[PDB]
C-alpha cells in the first residue's frame, strides 16, 4: 500500500520540484536582468577603467 | 607501436581536424606535434598562466586556448607566430569558448548564461546572444555547418535559437518541448534537429529546422533515460542510449525504433553471444628480461554473467566504421564492454576486463574498439579475435585514463596525468 | 516489483531535479557576489 503511496505521489513530487526550479530560474533571471542592467550603465563606460 | 619519448608535463592533449596535429598542453604551455615528419615539435606556447581549454580549429591553424580564473581567451596561428589575439572583454567573464567552424570566429561564453558573444577574428562583429544555456553543452552545427543550434534560456523556458552560422542571425528560433536541454545534435543529412532532453523525460524531440515537431521518441515519464546519444555516418541510424541499459536503435529515415538493444547480464541469453576477458598472461615471443607478469585478450566461453546516478544507464553508444557494431557499455559493468552486432541486433563480442573501464573509441576506416582502462595497455576488440598493444617501459608506469584516436587513424594519444604516450600501434592495417 | 520499479524509477528522476535545483541555487549565490562586487 505504501508502494502505491511510494508512486502516489511523487509524479507529485517531481511537480513540486519543478515549481521549485522555476522559483529559482526565475530568481536567476532577475538577477541576469541585473547584471544585464547593471553592466549597461556601469561597464558600457568603466569598462575603460578595466581598458 | 612505433612511439616518441614520453612527453613531459602533458597533462592533457588534443589532436587536429587532419591528424597531423597533436597539441599537448602542460599547466602552462602548449607544444604542437607534426606527427607525420615524426612525432616532433614544431612550435610551443607558453603562458603566464593555468590553461583550463585547448582546441584546434578545423582547418588546424590556430589554437584556442582559454585560460582560467583569469578569464583569458588566446587565439594563435601555428603558421603565423606574428598573429596573436586576446579576447579580454572580461567584466562579464570568459567562461568558456569553442571554434566556429569557418566563420573564422570564436563563441566566447560569458559567465552566468549571460552572452556568447561571437568574437570574429577577422572583424569582432561582437553579435549578442540572447541568454545562451551553456558553453559546449548544447551547441552544436548542423552537417554542413551552416546552422547551429544552441541551446538558450529565458522566459525561465529552454528553446533552441537557430542561427545561420555565416551572419549569426536567429534564422529558425522554436520553442522546445522541453524539460531542460541536454544537448542538441544534428541529423546527418540536416533534415532534423534532434533535441536531447533531460534524462527526466526519456526523450527525444526531433525538429525540422524548419518547422518544429517531426517527431518524439517516447518519454516514459517517470523514468530516467537518454543517458546518451549518437548517430552513425551510415544514412543515420540513432542509437538512443537509454538510462534502463537500453539502447533504443532508430531509423531516422523513418524515425522508428529498430528494437531495443539491452545489456541484460546474461551472455548466454544473447543468441549470438561471443565472450573474451583480458586474462594474466607471459609475454610474446621473443621477449627477453623486459620481465613477464602481462595480460592478453582471450576469448572465455564460459562467462556467463558479465561484470540512480553513473549506474544502469548506457554508457555510450559509439557507431563503428560503417555502423555495423555499436560499442557501448552500461555503467552497470563496471569491467565489462558490450558490442553490439547490427543487423543481427543482437549482442556479440562481450568483453571483460581486468580493471573497471575507462572508455572506447572505433577506429576509423575499422573496428578494433580500442578499449582503455587505466592499465598501461590498450586493448583491442580485434576484429581478427582479440588483441593487446602492450605500452613499454618507456612510460612503463603510464596508465592512460584518456584517450584520443586521430580520424587518421595511424596516431594514437594516451594521456594520463602530466603525461602522454604519442605513437603509433600495430597499425600495418 | 511492478511498483517499485516505478517508485525508483520517480526517485531517479526526483535526484536530478534536485541537481539542476542545485545548480540554480549556486547560480543565485554567485550572482549575487558577482552584481556586489560590481556595484562596490
Amino acid at each position: 500500500k505504501q508502494l502505491q503511496t511510494e508512486a502516489q505521489d511523487l509524479k507529485f513530487v517531481l511537480q513540486k520540484s519543478e515549481e521549485r526550479c522555476l522559483k529559482l530560474q526565475d530568481e536567476n533571471s532577475a538577477l541576469k536582468n541585473k547584471l544585464d542592467t547593471i553592466s549597461a550603465k556601469v561597464y558600457l563606460p568603466s569598462c575603460e577603467k578595466g581598458f | 607501436m612505433q612511439f616518441s619519448n614520453i612527453i613531459q608535463g602533458a597533462c592533457s592533449a588534443i589532436f587536429s581536424q587532419d591528424s597531423s596535429l597533436i597539441a599537448i598542453s602542460n599547466g602552462s604551455k602548449i607544444l604542437i606535434k607534426d606527427i607525420n615528419q615524426e612525432l616532433i615539435n614544431r612550435n610551443v606556447y607558453s603562458f603566464q598562466d593555468i590553461i583550463t581549454h585547448m582546441e584546434f580549429s578545423p582547418d588546424n591553424q590556430l589554437i584556442l586556448v582559454v585560460q582560467s580564473n583569469s578569464n583569458t581567451v588566446e587565439v594563435k596561428n601555428f603558421n603565423d607566430e606574428q598573429w596573436i589575439c586576446k579576447i579580454v572583454d572580461q567584466a562579464c567573464g570568459l567562461l568558456h569558448a569553442v571554434w566556429a567552424p569557418d566563420s573564422r570566429s570564436i563563441i566566447t561564453f560569458s559567465d552566468f548564461q549571460m552572452k556568447a558573444t561571437i568574437y570574429s577574428l577577422t572583424d569582432k562583429q561582437q553579435y549578442l546572444i540572447k541568454n545562451p544555456k551553456y558553453t559546449d553543452k548544447g551547441l552544436s552545427f548542423s552537417s554542413d555547418g551552416k546552422f547551429m543550434a544552441l541551446a538558450e534560456r529565458r522566459d525561465i523556458k529552454d528553446y533552441i535559437g537557430i542561427y545561420y552560422t555565416k551572419d549569426w542571425k536567429l534564422v529558425n528560433h522554436f520553442q522546445v518541448d522541453t524539460m531542460d536541454l541536454v544537448d542538441i545534435q544534428w541529423s546527418k543529412d540536416d533534415g532534423s534537429i534532434l533535441v536531447w532532453d533531460s534524462s527526466i523525460n526519456y526523450k527525444f524531440l526531433v525538429y525540422h529546422p524548419s518547422n518544429g515537431l517531426i517527431q518524439r521518441i517516447q518519454p516514459y515519464e517517470y523514468a530516467l533515460g537518454i543517458k546518451c546519444v549518437e548517430l552513425s555516418n551510415t544514412p543515420n541510424f540513432v542509437a538512443i542510449g537509454s538510462y534502463d541499459e537500453k539502447i533504443r536503435l532508430v531509423n531516422t529515415l523513418t524515425w522508428k525504433i529498430i528494437t531495443e538493444l539491452e545489456h541484460k547480464a546474461n551472455i548466454k541469453e544473447y543468441s549470438n553471444a561471443v565472450v573474451y576477458r583480458e586474462q594474466n598472461s607471459t609475454l610474446l615471443n621473443a621477449q627477453h628480461l623486459v620481465d613477464r607478469t602481462t595480460t592478453q585478450f582471450v576469448i572465455d566461453e564460459s562467462i556467463n554473467k558479465l561484470p540512480k546516478s553513473q549506474q544502469s544507464g548506457v554508457t555510450d553508444v559509439t557507431f563503428s566504421f560503417n555502423a555495423n557494431y555499436i560499442a557501448s557499455k552500461s555503467a552497470s559493468f563496471p569491467n565489462a564492454v558490450f558490442i553490439w552486432e547490427v543487423s543481427l541486433l543482437e549482442l556479440r563480442y562481450i568483453i571483460l576486463l581486468q580493471n573497471p573501464v575507462k572508455g572506447f573509441l572505433w577506429s576509423h576506416n575499422s573496428n578494433n574498439l580500442i578499449i582503455y582502462a587505466g592499465s598501461n595497455k590498450i586493448y583491442f576488440w580485434s576484429l581478427d579475435g582479440a588483441s593487446v598493444c602492450e605500452l613499454p617501459q618507456y612510460g612503463k608506469q603510464f596508465s592512460v585514463n584518456k584517450v584520443l584516436w586521430n580520424k587518421n587513424s595511424k596516431c594514437l594519444v594516451l594521456i594520463d596525468r602530466r603525461d602522454a604516450i604519442i605513437g603509433y600501434p600495430p597499425i600495418d592495417l
